[PDB]
RNA sequence: UGGGGAAAGGUUCCAUGUGAACAGCGGUUGGACAUGGGUUAGUCGAUCCUAAGCCAUAGGGAAGUUCCGUUUCAAAGGGGCACUCGUGCCCCGUGUGGCGAAAGGGAAGCCGGUUAAUAUUCCGGCACCUGGAUGUGGGUUUUGCGCGGCAACGCAACUGAACGCGGAGACGACGGCGGGGGCCCCGGGCAGAGUUCUCUUUUCUUCUUAACGGUCUAUCACCCUGGAAACAGUUUGUCUGGAGAUAGGGUUUAAUGGCCGGAAGAGCCCGACACUUCUGUCGGGUCCGGUGCGCUCUCGACGUCCCUUGAAAAUCCGCGGGAGGGAAUAAUUCUCACGCCAGGUCGUACUCAUAACCGCAGCAGGUCCCCAAGGUGAACAGCCUCUGGUUGAUAGAACAAUGUAG
RNA sequence: GUGAAGCCAGAGGAAACUCUGGUGGAGGCUCGCAGCGGUUCUGACGUGCAAAUCGAUCGUCAAAUCUGAGCAUGGGGGCGAA
């Protein structure tokens, strides 16, 4: 047989993504002396939109504390910013939405979004349309907060990560039915190059672990073990269980 | 083309170091004589109704450069 | 009644191929090939188009005396001229509110 | 064709001062709404 | 403003000022 | 002079698509096309631009909210509790 | 089946002559054969900038041809001035290389004539852009770097280094509405032509105005006075208004609008004289209105759709800031007017297709665009005609079967 | 051709509310020219005009439509609404 389509897709010829109309990638300011000791201060210039994306983007312009300049960043709107806001960043600032706070000068019980897993990455934990993370608790002596993720997990990050007050704009983007191939197809055309997806019953031996037959059926089981060899891999990984939830 | 509104300038302009030629075409139909010099960058035109103004402004322009009516169907 | 043809060789129409039908002292029609049109300057923190300032291309702008191109106040060219009233009132709003909550704050510190 | 007409005529009275600007604001409305088909069915209305 | 006009201008200038002291 | 009794809005779809689908669409495009006063100038000029902008015609002001109303219930709750919570908490 | 082009073709373009061969018949004809001639650019392109993408440099793999790597664990640059003179001095720095578009971005030329064959290039006239040195007129100054308007702002000028901020280049698809150029249509007038047994104050043709400048206007918008409910203004389409409407008075972005220069001396239409040619010449004319869900291009204010929001760089301008420099017999770094010099290299003929390209060929196949008249009619439907182009596909005679098409 | 939201006016009712006439111009809607495709005649030709063409009849036609140039993927490899 010849490869499976799922292994032609790391090779990144015909599968990469499109990026021509993205301008700037999101993320927080640098640590730096004066947010990790007192505040600095920023306006909102614009909001704008980036294809490819739910959650519009807020872009931020700061002074420089060194030179002659202005400095502009590109972060992720929580609901509620408005265009001309002040929005602080900071130790000693006061926490309403918008602000930029060290995790640790945080009571327990509020939503943030856009945390950094380790102090200085830039933001990478909650940053998608709609979502947040809740902090539980605290613990002074050797600094580390517990946090609980969007999916339900529970995590321990370290006290100097960071993490901007509120909840992420776009609210329930995904309620009304695509309805058409059409708004499906414009809303991949823009990601990547995997809309229109076969089915691999409906494939042919040499084409896929499922292939042909007199009649469209698996055949062998659906349910791949976990180190199985780069081909094999093909249906339901490691499957724990199936069937309809019922519980949780 | 460039305009002259009145008199007293455009013996100015002919009165120039580079004033090369200039000449004087009149027209019986609309009853009118118009005054055409050629400086260096420009071609400068005035406009005259009247009839004896004419030709005694063509004594009052220096002498050295010359002047020649137009005559109707020039042949290359 | 007759109909025209390009003279460039350019045989596409692409926004950057602009023509206009003319009638010649011949007797004859045919066209002239135009450049693009100009565009106004836009004001620098509200975005409306200055009133004064002529539209060209980026490049005509340099054979232009200068009076032609800006008025005569501050921050002639680039605001519009209700935006910059704005700035004189708010530059000297804050500063007054700024002595004001100093001499405050030392004065109460004072007391103590 | 019929709407200009209708208001063309209107602002020639409201100036003139053969009305005011009460009953000229009425009868524009009124005219918006399918109420008067030609020229002559409005000036019928003002005499009444 | 370009840096020509600004190059130029000087340029011009200097030539003159030289003239000016080579004939005192 | 009423041209429908139920359908509304979504009678551009004529016959396709299926009926539930089509009264459940109904809920987010009729609300996503309406127009909401503006809480910074008092006008009634507020209009949605991008999936999650607004912006208000007359003050030219831009708010980001929620997807297809100009604010969440999610949202609303959140910044009640956490301005409670942050008063207590400092006092 | 007209008039011109991109890819491709490569002398097939024009003139003179011609045995055989080729043009599935002939041939005095030819895209065939023989001998000569023909393609002129500061303004049209390439040259300049980057896009998707490709390749050097610092490094690390591999026995090796070489694979990765493009800002990465690199000591990576560029700006100013003076001597006697090359040598010497003084400042700013994270650096940040090349290639890649004849449809993307982009400084600048129009009309008339001319050759057997080229012309936005040649000839005549009238212009424009960039770069470089310089003078005259005017402007400013003894209060050292201009005045006027309440204001939006105006004028022939009217200092501005380092550093920094902003604007233009710079952008989707569709729907109706309004202004402008061109074409189409109707009436009158002057010239020429067609028809006329009968009728027709008849039917047809010409009546044109370039780039580049001056001056006067033209939707949106903005400024001043004043303060609105018996609510008003208003679009085909309900938006606007104490965050200041109606009304009155003003400033300004935007001509493919009117008048003048260019420009009548041009071009075109008639009439009258000359004569082997070389040649020509002298009279007239080249106006005034109307209309429109008309066709085409362009501009402006609106509206709709998106889990879709619809490129980057070179180049140029404006502002904040105040370094340096500067007169009282002149001084002057005035973006004002006029005046001086120069603008290198390659392509430019012709076809673009029922014969110049690809299909073994002079093959009913295939191959990307620009302009688009009259009538019937809802119409780029079908049918007939004008400008323009063809009359080229082997022929003559008779009308049986069987056929193909009607 | 049909005529969705939004807007104007009028009429009926004690009220709650309901009717009627206009305006407007949405839709992977519809008839139908050019382009694109290739259902039937199992038509023509079948040492053809042609190593896939010709004629009539047909499918779609404002959007998952058609198309030029520049660039990328190279053989047990690519690409594939299969
Ligand atoms: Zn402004
Ligand atoms: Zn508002």
């Amino acid at each position: 047989g010849r490869v499976i389509r799922n292994q032609r897709k790391g090779r990144g010829s015909v599968f990469t993504a499109h990026t021509r109309l993205r301008k700037a990638p999101a993320k927080f300011r640098p640590l730096d002396y004066a947010e990790r000791h007192g505040y600095i201060r920023g306006i909102v210039k614009e909001i704008i939109h980036d294809p490819g994306r739910g959650a519009p983007l807020a872009r931020v312009v700061f002074r420089s504390p060194y030179k002659y300049k202005q400095i502009t960043e590109t972060f992720i709107a929580n609901e509620g910013m408005y265009t001309g806001q002040f929005i602080y960043a900071g130790k000693n600032a006061a926490l309403t939405v918008g602000n930029i706070l060290p995790l640790s000068s945080v009571p327990e019980g509020t939503v943030v979004s856009n945390v950094e897993e380790k102090p200085g990455d830039r933001g990478a934990l909650g940053r998608t349309s709609g979502n947040y993370v809740t902090v539980v608790g605290h613990n002074p002596d050797e600094g580390k907060t517990r946090i609980k993720l969007p999916s339900g997990a529970k995590k321990v990050v370290p006290s100097s990560s960071r993490g901007m007050i509120g909840i992420v704009a776009g609210g329930g983007r995904t309620d009304k039915p695509l309805l058409k191939a059409s708004r499906a197809k414009h809303k991949f055309a823009v990601k990547r190059n995997r809309w229109p997806k076969t089915r691999g019953v409906a494939m042919n031996p040499v084409d896929h672990p499922h292939g042909g037959g007199n009649h469209q059926h698996i055949g062998k089981a659906s349910t791949i073990s976990r180190y199985a060899a780069q081909g094999q891999k093909a249906g339901l990984i490691a499957a724990r269980r199936t069937g309809l939830l019922r519980g949780t | 083309p460039q305009e002259v509104s009145d008199i007293k300038k455009f013996i100015e302009i002919c009165r120039r170091k580079d004033a090369s030629s200039a000449r004087i075409k009149k027209n019986p139909k609309t009853q009118q004589i118009k005054f055409k010099v050629r400086c260096q960058r420009f071609l400068y035109t005035l406009v005259l109704k009247d009839s004896d103004k004419a030709e005694k402004l063509k004594q009052s322009l220096p002498p050295n450069l010359q002047i020649k009516d137009v005559p109707k169907r020039n042949k290359r | 009644p007759t109909r025209v043809t390009y003279r460039r060789r350019n045989p596409y129409n692409t926004t950057s191929n602009r023509t206009r039908v003319i009638k010649t002292p011949g007797g004859q029609l045919r066209v002239l090939h135009i450049k693009k049109r100009g565009t106004a300057p836009k004001c620098g923190d509200c975005g409306i188009k200055l009133p004064g300032i002529p539209a060209l291309r980026p490049r005509e702008y340099a054979t232009i005396s200068k009076p032609k191109k800006t008025v005569q106040r501050a921050y002639g060219g680039s605001r519009c001229g209700n935006c910059v009233r704005d700035r004189i009132i708010r530059a000297f709003l804050i500063e007054e509110q700024k002595i004001v909550k100093k001499v405050l704050k030392e004065q109460s510190q004072a007391e103590k | 064709r019929r709407q200009r007409v209708l208001r063309r005529l209107l602002v020639k009275y409201r100036a003139s001062g053969k009305i005011d600007k009460h009953l000229y604001h009425e009868l524009y409305h009124l005219a918006k709404g399918n109420t008067f088909k030609h020229k002559r069915a409005l000036v019928e209305h003002i005499h009444r | 403003m370009r840096a020509k006009w600004r190059k130029k201008r000087t340029r011009r200038l200097k030539r003159k000022r030289r003239k000016v002291r080579a004939r005192s | 002079s009423k041209r429908t009794k139920k359908v509304g809005i979504s009678g551009k779809y004529g016959t396709r698509y299926g009926a539930s689908l089509r009264k459940l669409v109904k809920k987010q495009e009729v609300t996503q096309h309406a127009r909401y006063t503006c809480t910074f100038c008092g006008k009634n000029s507020v209009r949605r631009t991008a999936v999650g902008i607004w912006s208000c015609k007359s003050c030219k002001k831009t708010m980001a909210g929620g997807a297809y109303t100009v604010s969440t219930p999610a949202a609303a709750a959140m910044r009640s509790t956490l301005r409670r919570l942050r008063e207590i908490t400092e006092a």
